[PDB]
């Protein structure tokens, strides 16, 4: 079902943090905000509301989480290790880690900036975007990209976890090495 | 004859069935609060066969709390008991096996 | 092999200490709508588990937090009183927790005979024919 | 697998109706996992 | 080497551990009656202690002494 | 019985079960 | 591994980017 | 050497004194409520030099008309060590002759 | 294990570490 | 052959280990109360050749401790060392067994 | 050498004797205001260690006065009060003390056992070969 | 090296309720 | 059987 003004409030603690672990929800309110972390892991829900903004962190592992809306604000991570998104949308105010382990994703948004690690192992993306900036580490183990932006900055070390690299960046900026 | 099959008859074997019986016991009195645990039970008389030629599930005797568990401790305690005086008396008898044997051979 | 007795008794008592532990937890927090870090204690529950396929061994898998809501209570004036006023405190039911006390007890101290009887058996088994 | 667990104690012994039990323990109680 | 050497090193073993025998056995005497007597810088724990460890030394004095009058009572019993 | 006997059910229609 | 069991470890949070940040 | 008086030390003495110590302390909680009694105290030093007496006790609060100078919490702390030493000297007699026997049978 | 086992912390606030 | 190596086995090494054991084991349960003091443990396999042919280990807590940082669990040390007495016992019994099958055969009685 | 389990069990019971005299001495001063207001009395406690260069013996390093605060009581009418009417007390927690001697007494005791059990292990090793 | 401490209710609290002296701890 | 004991199964 939906999220009403008195439902949530069921799954809220002193610190405002919202648990719907494995709760038969499956949308929330437009324009939600919540003050602390939001847990959605093992729902339902297939697409957030726009206007959404977290004061926390995000983690929806194993759900149904497929569509996001931009314009979301996570002042946290967003771990979706195991959802069924399919694609990324631009404009979204993260300020963590984007975890997208076993998930479907395709493609991302170009000049997409994560302030930490990314993690696209075992995903059908095919490309990273031309200007990719990362913060941290990079995981794309089990994935099928093979060949490399010709600009990215990867600020911690690139976890290639096994596929081949055909093509390197041209303009790289690497702050650690690169792991088979 | 003279051997030590003929010798010792049964009492050989029974020592570890009930050894056997005791582990079984003693599990089930451990795994009392384990939700959906089973209580497992041992035949006699199917192992003891077994044995001398080279488990099953207790019915409650009452429904489950709602945890799925068929252990009744009452009946586990009273089951270890038993066996363990049955054990001892099985030591006694094969025990005695030994020294018999040993009182002819030597003559004293 | 009396000696597997010994494994079981002595990892159910370690199961039943993890419990108690727990329930010691629970009572002791049972009135605290503040926290280590940010988030508001739930009552706290192990995990006990058989790997059936001779003894199974119980062993202790996790510790998972009861799914019952928090208990919100109206203290408008309290500083960390929501839009509504409402505070929220952990979900700990007195009469569960007491019940976990006195079974975790008892169940403790019923594999300690266990493995005293056992004890026992190994011993008269070293005596045999002598 | 073919491994029975749960939460003992006054929690599991009560009708499912109280639904104090987290729902991913509630099935592991099965044995199907 | 001679034999005597040997000898006299066996009888220095022998002599060293009935005097730590001895010297367990004066020690186990003294705390005794210094905590029957009413000292109170005596703990009975210790006390315990000291009888146990001089009654399992005398043990041990008797087990060695036992073994040794049997072999003489062997070694005399033997054609010669 | 070589067959585990059955969970309790504690249903609250008896109904529905 | 059972789901939802509670990790022995501080609970990586929001303030100083350290945690929001690293994995 | 090799006598009783050497191989039983004191230990043959202290069992008598304690006998005699819970003597006077039974009859001073008997006597506690009878006025007029003193309550008598036994001096350990004194048994000792009779191995190798019977006070008085002043007491720390004033009667109340009665005299008797027994105080019942002093009274009961005194037999219970008396009554708990009592027993350690039974162990500490006992086991001389026990130690005395295995050394002549030799087992 | 070779290796110590780690002392626990019990921090008042876990912000603060 | 007809040596003492070949004719007492490894239960005269066996039991050495034992007493050791029984040492490390009685020191836990001493040293539980001690703020700051680890649990030791001793591997048998380990210890057994060293003494055949002649490093720490620590045991890992099951729970966290309440602050004074002894990961000694008295439930255990108890259960330990009740199990090394009876092997203890049984080692001994099986390295006497083997001076007097010695002392039989080469006396005939 | 041949009793090394005595020597560290043995020193358990000396230095669990040494805490239970201590908290004797806390619960029977918790009310002791005696004069000014750094002679009052404080709760005392010892201090185990354990040296680690086989066994490690428990050694008692000294008893160490409580950091806690003194309790400070409201009284103008003590003549060993002060300006402001304030007689400071010991910082002894009755509830410390209670778990305390639940513990000395408990620990005490299982030193007992092992020290009791130690001496059959060795009375046993003098019976091989017989 | 040496592993000191006052044992019992004073060292099983967390370190907020500042019970123990700073040099024994 | 008990004449009008009760039964284990739903009714």
């Amino acid at each position: 079902y939906e999220l009403d003004y008195y439902s949530k409030f069921g799954h809220t603690d002193n610190y405002g943090n919202l648990d719907l672990r494995n709760k038969p929800y499956t949308q929330l309110p437009s324009g939600f905000v919540v003050k602390g972390n939001l847990n959605i892991s093992q729902t339902p829900i297939k697409k957030l509301p726009k206007g959404l903004d977290v004061g926390g962190s995000l983690e929806a592992t194993n759900s149904a989480l497929k569509t996001i809306r931009s314009g979301t604000k996570i002042k946290g991570y967003a771990n979706l290790l195991g959802s069924k998104i399919e694609s990324w949308p631009r404009g979204i105010k993260l300020g963590g880690y984007l975890n997208l382990t076993d998930t479907p994703l395709k493609t991302l948004p170009a000049k997409l900036r994560v302030k930490g690690d990314l993690s696209v192992i075992r995903t059908p993306i095919s490309a990273l975007p031309e200007g990719l900036v990362v913060d941290g580490n990079l995981y794309i183990g089990g994935s099928a990209l093979q060949v490399f932006p010709d600009t990215m900055t990867v600020k911690g070390n690139i976890f290639l976890g096994g596929n081949k690299i055909t093509k390197w960046p041209s303009n790289l900026t690497l702050g650690g090495a690169v792991a088979p | 004859a003279i051997s030590f099959d003929n010798a010792l008859g049964i009492h050989q074997h029974t020592v570890g069935v009930r050894e056997r019986n005791a582990e079984v016991i003693s599990t089930n009195i451990a795994q009392a609060n384990t939700p959906g645990y089973k209580a497992r039970g041992l035949d006699f008389a199917k192992e003891l066969q077994a044995a001398t030629s080279g488990k099953l599930y207790r019915l409650p005797t009452q429904p489950d709390t709602g945890d799925g568990n068929t252990v009744d401790l009452d009946l586990e305690r009273n089951l270890f008991m038993q066996n363990q005086i049955r054990h001892q008396a099985s030591l006694d008898f094969l025990g005695s096996k030994f020294k018999n044997l040993t009182k002819a051979i030597k003559g004293e | 092999s009396l000696f597997n007795v010994f494994n079981v008794t002595g990892s159910a008592m370690s199961a039943e200490s993890v419990r108690l532990n727990t329930t010691s937890s629970n009572l002791a927090n049972a009135d605290s709508v503040s926290s280590s870090a940010k988030d508001t204690y739930k009552a706290r529950h192990a995990v006990f588990g058989a790997e059936l396929s001779d003894t199974v061994p119980v062993k202790v898998m996790g510790i998972v937090e009861s799914d019952k809501p928090l208990s919100a209570e109206y203290n408008p004036d309290h500083p960390l009183a929501n839009e509504e006023g409402y505070i929220y405190k952990p979900n700990v039911n007195v009469m569960e927790e007491m019940a976990n006390m006195i079974s975790a007890s008892r169940a403790y101290q019923t594999n300690v005979q266990v493995a005293d009887s056992s004890k026992q058996m190994l011993l008269r088994t070293l005596q045999m024919g002598q | 697998g073919n491994m029975v667990a749960g939460i003992p104690g006054a929690l599991s012994n009560q009708p499912p109706a109280d639904a104090s039990i987290p729902q991913d323990v509630a099935q592991m109680k099965d044995g199907s996992v | 080497a001679s034999g005597a050497k040997v000898g006299a090193d066996f009888n220095d073993l022998l002599t060293k551990a009935i005097n730590n025998v001895n010297t367990l056995q004066k020690a186990s005497g003294d705390l005794q009656t210094r905590f029957d007597r009413g000292d109170a810088d005596v703990s009975l724990s210790d006390v315990m202690i000291a009888r146990n460890k001089s009654s399992v030394a005398f043990d041990a004095t008797v087990q060695i002494r036992n073994k040794l009058v049997e072999a003489y009572k062997d070694l005399m019993n033997m054609p010669v």
